[PDB]
């Protein structure tokens, strides 16, 4: 079934690094964009990484510039989202959706977030 | 490399335009030219004669543009019910702003907002710092004037070297034994013709 | 959002003085973002100086000011005879574009 | 250059409003028309800044609701109707376009209307 | 940088019609901002409700319809229920991959 798993949660060290891991299931990744979502609990959800389907470029935002890392491995389906320079502000819930795909021409600005697993969260605290 | 048929082409939707330009509609099959570049889109019914060889308008110096010189032709035809919705199917759009005259045959994709100058907007997206685009609205019913019309404009290039789609179509039935002109495959005779 | 309160309200000043007009903003609105609008009594208010940064196309010379973010001053020196009415403090890039009080000069 | 408004208006308190600017002078596909609010020894108000080209607009807070205004492609003019307004608003509206030419040009309003005297009463 | 314009939180009764409000602070809001919106129940996994201001998710009821009103993305809702109490959230598009959260409403059921 349609499905994005992400694995690697857990209790990282401030300072430390780590490569999040997204598995999906029953869909193509290169067929498709990912948005990696922050929602810290009790409050708004927050978007950082984004990746087109075929990769030709990369998008993230002003405060996840050069710090957050998000590679692709269309041969097996798989998604690393790297950690770097991590902060104790942020612990919060890691969600990714799945976009809108090229088999349909839609404009640019990509929609996306249509279909998203359980997400995990990160622990950054000394 | 392909041959290419409009013949089947006559039939399609009841709203059929097919006006073309440096050819007349019929002497295509026959013609062997060169490589041919489409792309079709579906447009607000009034500017479908605004759009056209190298005129002035809004729409023409902003997205796409036609040249004069237009060896190839468009081919319109009405797909309101395959488009509106009754909220109003909110996914086309055109560029509004854009601080230049955009040449035919040309790429043209950008996001970002217009600036108009002046003093530095810097991403406010105030006043004389607009957002083009500006989307249509698609009502579920409308007069022709906004209906969406499915144009696809298509211009094949000459010189003859790439031959790429090309003719010779429109077979003839066969003789046999009887003194008769032929013209085989491209080579030209006369005679008898006999089982070999 | 309207917090501009004009110093300047009713006074009289004889011919050749030293009239500093001061407009203050709400927010740190940029430059370029105000506007000092010149009503004369029974026609609508012309446009001079924007945002206290430059003068507009053709008015009278030897008056121009430049302003803070939140303190827009501008000298007026020897004015000429009809530059007496009532004075606007505009504001651009803020919905709503809110206006000013009012700026009266006269002569004893 | 040009921006003309209509004449003096006597009106009964409560259907609508009709007012219009129309501008010239100028290339008026791409600009602003800016209306305001002004009464004879009354503090000045302001109405709304809209274009032609798409709906763009926003009022201020207590003109938020009961208020139309039309784009009008043609004539190069602006309408607003539907005030719903009260009775004691013997008021000038005024109007301001700037010149443009090309698409960068001035910020300010310089070209403003001459005024309406409206009239709602017994 | 702009801020979308949101509710903290609403309390309205089962079975009535409540209106959820998204507005954009930088100008009037046209629907190439492609407006969304969905539904956050706190601890779990977030359902896909409204994208593109007109169209529903799969499976969704004709409940949650979104529109856009004046300046503001209007989500309305036609008799709530139970599980209706949920977090909201408003996505606005800036071209190119910016996708925007507003403050988010707590759309709670009496």
């Amino acid at each position: 079934q349609v499905q994005l798993v992400e694995s690697g949660g857990g209790v990282v060290q401030p300072g430390r690094s780590l490569r999040l891991s997204c598995a999906a299931s029953g869909f193509t990744l290169s067929s498709y964009g990912m948005h990696w979502v922050r929602q810290a609990p009790g409050k708004g959800l927050e978007w950082v990484a984004v990746i087109s389907y075929d990769g030709s470029n990369k998008y993230y935002v002003d405060s996840v510039k050069g710090r957050f890392t998000i590679s692709r491995d269309n041969s097996k389906n798989t998604l690393y989202l790297q950690m770097n320079s991590l902060r104790a502000e942020d612990t919060a819930v890691y969600y990714c959706a799945r976009g809108w795909a090229y088999w349909e021409l839609l404009p640019d600005y990509y929609y996306g977030m249509d279909v998203w697993g359980q997400g995990t969260t990160v622990t950054v605290s000394s | 490399n392909c041959v290419a048929d409009y013949s089947v082409l006559y039939n399609l939707a009841p709203f059929f335009t097919f006006k073309c330009y440096g050819v007349s509609p019929t002497k295509l099959n026959d013609l062997c030219f060169t490589n041919v570049y489409a792309d079709s889109f579906v447009i607000r019914g009034d500017e479908v004669r605004q759009i056209a060889p190298g005129q002035t308008g809004n729409i023409a110096d902003y997205n796409y543009k036609l040249p004069d010189d237009f060896t190839g032709c468009v081919i319109a035809w009405n797909s309101n019910k395959l488009d509106s919705k009754v909220s109003g199917n909110y996914n086309y759009l055109y560029r509004l702003f854009r601080k230049s005259n955009l040449k035919p045959f040309e790429r043209d994709i950008s996001t970002e907002i217009y600036q108009a100058g002046n003093k530095p907007c810097n991403g406010v997206a105030g006043f004389n710092c607009y957002f083009p685009l500006r989307s249509y609205s698609f009502r579920p019913t409308y007069g022709v004037g906004h209906q969406p019309y499915r144009v696809v404009v298509l211009s094949f290039e000459l010189l003859h070297a790439p031959a790429t789609v090309c003719g010779p179509k429109k077979s003839t039935n066969l003789v046999k034994n009887k003194c008769v002109n032929f013209n085989f495959n491209g080579l030209k005779g006369t005679g008898v013709l006999t089982e070999s | 959002e309207i917090v501009l309160t004009q110093s300047p309200g009713t006074l009289s000043l004889s011919p050749g003085e030293r009239a500093t007009l001061s407009c203050r903003a709400s927010q740190s609105v940029s430059s370029s973002y105000l506007a000092w609008y010149q009503q004369k009594p029974g026609q609508a208010p012309r446009l001079l100086i924007y945002g206290a940064s430059s003068r507009a196309t053709g008015f009278p010379d030897r008056f121009s000011g430049s302003g803070s973010g939140t303190d827009f001053t501008l000298t007026i020196s020897r004015l000429e005879p009809e530059d007496f009415a009532v004075y606007y403090c505009q504001q651009y890039g803020n919905s709503p574009w809110t206006f000013g009080q009012g700026t009266k000069v006269e002569i004893r | 250059m040009q921006l003309v408004q209509s004449g003096p208006e006597v009106k009964k308190p409560g259907t609508s409003v009709k007012v219009s600017c129309k501008a010239s002078g100028f290339t008026f596909t791409s600009s602003a028309v800016q209306w305001v609010r002004q009464a004879r020894g009354q503090r000045l108000e302001w109405i709304g800044w809209i274009v032609v080209g798409s709906g763009n607009t926003n009022y201020a807070q207590k003109f938020q609701e009961r208020v139309t205004i039309t784009r009008d492609m043609s004539t190069s003019t602006a309408y607003m109707e539907l005030s719903s307004l009260r009775s004691e608003d013997t008021a000038v509206y005024y109007c301001a376009a700037p010149y443009c030419s090309g698409g960068s040009c001035f910020d300010g309003f310089d070209i403003w209307g001459q005024g309406t005297m409206v009239t709602v009463s017994s | 940088q702009t801020v979308v314009t949101q509710e903290p939180s609403f309390s309205v009764s089962p079975g009535g019609t409540v209106t959820l409000t998204c507005g954009l602070s930088s100008g009037s809001v046209s629907t190439a901002y492609f407006p969304s919106w969905y539904q956050q129940t706190p601890g779990q996994a977030p359902r896909t409700l409204i994208y593109g201001t007109n169209t529903r998710s799969s499976g969704v009821p004709d409940r949650f319809s979104g529109s856009i009103l004046g300046n503001k993305a209007a989500l309305t809702i036609t008799g709530a229920q139970a599980d209706d109490e949920s977090d909201y959230y408003c996505v606005l598009y800036m071209g190119r991959g910016i996708v925007v959260f507003g403050g988010g409403t707590k759309l709670t059921v009496l």
